[PDB]
RNA sequence: GAGGAAACUCAAAGAGUGCUAU
RNA sequence: GAGUCCCAUAACCUUUGUACCCCAGAGUGAGAAA
RNA sequence: GCGAUGAUCACCCGGGUGGGUACAAAUGGCAGUCUGACAAGU
């Protein structure tokens, strides 16, 4: 079935990071460029889309004396930018320059719109391809833990040790070989159940969570006739939430 | 850190015996102990140099 | 105002072009732009002579940037054409510099010129 | 016998009111000194009476440029006139310029102004707590004030302009580039997504640009109609023969259909290409354009974009000029851009680079009859080798 | 020696804001304001930490009087961190950008110079590091931009004429603090080349008691300049004795 | 004798700094 | 029980392939052509 | 009908070896995919 394969994911995943990187990218140089106009707006607004939609809405120093940032900026971050703008260091632009620069902005902004795009995309891919996974570790997770492998088939063939330190190889081989210690968390780190945990519980929910995660897998690879609702994630998702509770609950601390 | 890698460890050992390494160069006489507080850093040639010091 | 600026009179020409006609007879003497640059650099040089009427003044106004910045005199000449004579070359020569040498036979002279120099900037 | 002081700030103009009379047989006194670093006895000593912002940016600029030619401005004129009381007798101002003192008595005849180091001590002790002083009152804060009008009131008499600026091409340059990575990235990406789909295309088209617009009109192979072949058969040219190709070997392929959310983002994915390809073509235009302005004798000698790279290694066109004939160069010998017969044009055509841009860069507006004549010299050279 | 791809251990100064650069070699280092490239072609270091990459920047006393100042050994220098620096005499950003370094993002340095065609180049560098204002305007008349000015904590001079000593005079009055400091790069040949160079140096000491200045130090540049000191001094306008 | 850990704990002092201390 | 947190989506080395290179550098400084 | 606005400047038997810069590929190497019955309460 043509909503069944996995190679999609793996690309998806793939082109999600190089799309952070580039857009990361022409951010500087949108800040660097107009920093030249006006240096001061980057202290002020450090998120890069946020930045382009001021040049949108405002292309010069004069426009902030008229030009109304609520939409963009609350009221305390938008009166410091209007108070910058007629203090400003920076020289004034011809229209020339400013159209450029303008692109850009324009540039970021679809980019920045194109990246929720394939964000909405993947998540859709993954609770059709692997729905259990996307209900208990969730769904930048395990795309990236099967793109890890390479395939649904070689993943769900590793084993819930494997899976749980899948992303910490380099710190695994070398600690293995020098006689020293091992990690624990691996890729699952950035999920969500795992962060609540606190302490020492960390690595412990980490084990849980790796093995329901290879109960979960298997049936989302291997199931012939798998119901694309993730039932099993549900109730995997269920037991490892009591896992934590009484976990969590317990103090060391005596009262 | 305290793990005070090897590699860290013996290249502040091969600037603390520096005088021995070259027998042309021979050093003022400075005793160097470690300090608490350093980093390691590569310089960096610029485009004109490419020839001279790269 | 003009770009070739201070330019010496009749009379500071004068002195300059004997100290640059002897220097080159030392072997005290780098003639032309590129020696020029290259002395100003390295910092061996005690002031560097420019042609006003050179074609176009521009390509060597890029010296007193690099003159004044490392604090070494510097001055304009009306004709090109007399500097060349005074070097000894065969050819035109739109700037010269005089090397650095506390042990020149020249020494009084270069820095007699070079106070008066001082006193036109 | 001072009553009253005047201070100038870049917010505007300020005016103190004298209560106390510093001794001045004593004045350098140590104890009179630390009074002036002491904020409790200096406050006995002047208040503040009046204040006068400036307008805005401009007005403080032009008052700066008053200010330090001794001038009275309008502003100045109006804040004085409003304080100073009209006297028999002349009332004392203490200014911290001499030269503005005249100014300022040939316009109120009534008032005589004091210099002295008695006023310098007041002006020092009034420039030293600052804000302080103003007790509320809405100066802004003076230091980035005097970073943007001190900005200002240098490249006035530089006359700096945005003409010299050559910065716009330095990053040009290297958004060029970025562009050409990120296009052919993403292109590339572009033909594996749409190849699973069907992969005998990608081998038709080779050029990724064309390869793009034409996955956009054939999103299915499936879709194959006579007019739709003639569409796709405008797009290029059939003198290659593939719009009968794709119809044939669409018919027949081996790629696998992909989901409609899948081919969505194909074409998304393929328009956000087609953009940066719109822009990249857009901004190399605005180099070709900017370099003639910025660098004409390079732009014609070499050529845009080759003297832009040049600019670029040496940070700046003045570093370029700055830099004698063999740095020059050795500056464009790893890209080679100036490239034994074969090495002496090198190292003739990169003099002519230099003095180019010593004729750019120190003329305030560059004209190229100098870059045209010193490339034909260069061609006479190739000839003659 | 210190070539590219090698690497160096980078330590702290005494001065603040100071660092060394140990190896093979070693080089006085200040960190860059302005990280990703060099003002004047200078060696750069860069450093991985947590990872940010931060740089710094070699600092080369045949070029900058103020750091052989350093290397000679001098034993206070004002300049240090959050601290406002008076800079006469601003050819270029060669030692304006190490003085902009030292200082840091919360201090900010006032260079002075009088032509217009490095101050271009002055006015570029000054850009891109935001603590830098650059006053191109003559330093013998500083009521001129006075409007420019408020107090600086420490007053460098490297301005080459006969009659420094005034200049640095009206400076000091108008906007340096009292006990601020001063740091004076005197050389013999500009101002009076009949007599030796030493006679020169006690001559300007003594302009500088008179006009209120005890100094503290004074330092040849040997061997990286030829006839020349700092001196420095303390703004004691209370009393020198 | 030399030490270590905890703090909205309890004290004894030193230095500097801030805020109309009018 | 057990270092995710130094990108195994990677770094480095080896082999193969493609395209170029075998000048001085803080470059030299009056010859060249006949 | 030149020129200081700048002249001049590794190895072996026409052929093969030595070395250098940049990019691509390798199902080539490093390189070997954590452990396994106990834990918590009264």
């Amino acid at each position: 079935s043509a909503d069944k394969v996995d190679v999609m994911i793996i690309q998806a995943i793939a082109l999600l990071d190089d799309l952070d990187k580039e857009l990361n990218t022409y951010a500087m140089r949108c800040k660097e460029w107009y920093g030249w106009h006006f240096p001061e707006l980057a202290k002020i607004v450090t998120d890069s889309v946020a930045y382009a939609r001021i040049i949108l809405t405002m292309g010069i120093r004069s426009k902030a004396s008229e030009t109304d940032l609520s939409e963009i900026l609350p009221e305390e971050i938008e009166e410091r930018v209007k108070t910058a703008a007629e203090v400003s260091m920076g020289t004034e632009i011809t229209q020339t320059d400013l159209d450029n620069i303008n692109a850009l902005a324009e540039q970021i902004v679809e980019f920045a719109a194109y990246r929720e795009q394939l964000s909405n995309y993947l998540s859709a891919r993954m609770k059709a391809i692997a729905p259990n996974l996307t209900q208990l570790v969730g769904e930048l997770v395990g795309a990236r833990l099967i793109a890890h492998s390479g395939s649904l088939i070689s993943l769900a063939k590793s084993p819930a040790s494997t899976i749980q330190i899948l992303g910490a190889e380099k710190a695994l081989f070398r600690a293995l070989k020098t006689k020293h210690d091992t990690p624990k968390y691996g890729l699952l780190y950035h999920a969500s159940l795992v962060g609540q945990a606190t302490g020492k519980n960390k690595g412990k929910i980490a084990r849980v969570l790796a093995a329901k995660a290879a109960v979960s897998l298997r049936y989302d690879a291997l199931a012939e006739d798998r119901d694309d609702s993730g039932d099993i994630g549900l109730e995997s998702r269920a037991k490892v939430e009591n896992r934590l509770s009484q976990l969590e609950g317990r103090d060391l601390r005596t009262t | 850190d305290d793990n005070m890698r090897r590699e860290v460890q013996r290249d502040l050992l091969l600037i603390k015996h520096r005088a021995a390494l070259d027998p042309k160069r021979h050093y003022k006489k400075q005793r160097w102990e470690v300090p608490e507080r350093f980093a390691i850093g590569t310089i960096i040639e610029d485009k004109s140099e490419f020839y001279s010091s790269r | 105002n003009p770009k070739a600026f201070p330019l010496a009179d009749a009379a500071l020409t004068q002195q300059i072009l004997d100290v640059v006609q002897q220097a080159a007879n030392l072997r005290q003497l780098k003639k032309g732009a590129n020696e020029a640059t290259k002395t100003l650099n390295r910092g061996i040089s005690e002031f560097i002579i420019m042609a006003a009427d050179c074609e176009p003044i521009e390509i060597l106004l890029h010296l007193p940037l690099l003159c004044e910045d490392k604090n070494v005199p510097y001055v304009f000449v009306p004709s090109r054409v007399a500097l060349g004579r005074a070097c000894g070359v065969s050819r035109p020569v739109i700037a010269a510099s005089i090397t650095t040498n506390d042990a020149s036979a020249i020494k009084t002279q270069i820095y007699a010129v070079k106070d008066k120099i001082e006193t036109l900037l | 016998p001072i009553e009253y002081l005047l201070f100038e700030e870049p917010t505007g103009y300020a005016v103190f009111k004298v209560k106390l009379q510093q001794d001045d047989i004593g004045s350098r006194l140590k104890e009179v000194q630390e009074q002036i670093n002491d904020f409790g006895a200096f406050t006995k000593l002047i208040e503040l009476v009046s204040f006068a912002p400036f307008k805005g940016a401009a007005e403080a600029l032009e008052n700066a440029n008053d200010i330090s030619e001794g001038l009275v401005s309008e502003s100045l004129k109006a804040i004085l006139d409003l304080n100073l009381p009209k006297a028999k007798k002349n009332i004392t101002l203490a200014i911290s310029d001499k030269n503005l003192g005249p100014s300022i008595k040939e316009e109120f005849p009534y008032v005589d102004c004091i210099s002295n180091e008695l006023a310098q001590d007041l002006i020092r002790g009034v420039r030293l707590h600052g804000e302080k002083l103003f007790k509320g009152l809405q100066s802004g804060d003076l230091e980035r004030a005097q970073l943007g009008l001190g900005h200002a009131y240098s490249r006035a008499k530089v006359k700096f302009s945005v003409q010299k600026n050559d910065n716009h091409i330095i990053q040009a340059i290297a958004l060029l580039d970025q562009l050409d990575k990120d296009i052919n990235t993403f292109a590339m990406r572009v033909k594996e997504w749409y190849g699973w789909h069907f992969p005998e295309l990608a081998k038709l088209v080779p050029d990724n640009y064309t390869f793009a617009k034409l996955v956009l009109f054939i999103k299915d192979k499936a879709s194959l109609n006579d007019d739709s072949l003639h569409d796709l058969a405008a797009l290029l040219n059939e003198d290659s023969g593939i719009a009968q190709r794709v119809i044939d070997n669409a018919r027949i392929s081996m790629g696998q259909d992909i989901s409609e959310t899948d081919m969505e983002n194909v074409c998304v994915f393929a328009q956000r290409v087609a953009s940066l390809a719109d822009y990249r073509r857009q901004l190399y235009d605005y180099l070709c354009e900017k370099m003639h302005t910025v660098a004409p004798n390079l732009s014609e000698l070499i050529g845009e974009v080759i003297g832009a790279r040049l600019i670029s290694h040496a940070g700046s066109l003045t570093n370029l000029s700055k830099q004698a004939a063999s740095t020059v160069q050795i500056l464009g010998a790893e890209k080679a851009l100036f490239r034994k017969n074969k090495g002496r044009i090198s190292r003739y055509l990169a003099n002519k680079c230099s003095m180019a841009s010593r004729i750019d860069n120190y003329s305030e507006e560059p004209s190229n009859v100098f870059g045209s004549v010193l490339k034909k010299q260069v061609e006479q050279r190739l000839e003659f080798y | 020696g210190a070539r590219g791809g090698a690497k160096v251990v980078i330590e702290p100064h005494r001065h603040a804001g100071v660092y060394i650069a140990r190896g093979k070699e070693d080089l006085l280092v200040t960190k860059n304001m302005a990280p990703g490239e060099s003002v004047y072609g200078e060696k750069r270091i860069s450093v991985e930490e947590p990872p940010t990459k931060v740089e710094y920047r070699v600092w080369n006393p045949f070029r900058s009087k103020l750091a052989a100042g350093i290397m000679g050994g001098l034993d206070e220098l004002f300049i240090a961190p959050g601290k406002k620096v008076l800079y006469l005499g601003a050819a270029s950003g060669t030692s304006v950008s190490h003085v902009s370094d030292v200082v840091g993002p919360e201090g900010v340095v006032y260079a002075v110079e009088f032509s217009h065609r490095p101050g271009r180049e002055l006015i570029s560098m000054a850009k891109k590091r935001p603590n830098i204002i650059p006053i191109i305007e003559d330093a013998r008349h500083p009521q001129k931009y006075r409007m420019l000015i408020g107090m600086v904590d420490c007053v460098f001079a490297d301005v080459a004429q006969p009659d420094q000593a005034r200049i640095i005079a009206l400076n000091s009055h108008m906007f340096l603090k009292d006990q601020g400091g001063v740091v004076i790069s005197i050389k013999a040949n500009c101002i009076d080349s009949t007599v030796d160079a030493e006679t020169v140096f006690a001559r300007e000491v003594q302009k500088l008691r008179e006009e209120r200045i005890k100094p503290l130090e004074q330092l040849t540049l040997e061997p990286y300049e030829r006839d020349h000191c700092i001196v420095v001094g303390r703004y004691m306008r209370s009393g020198l004795k």
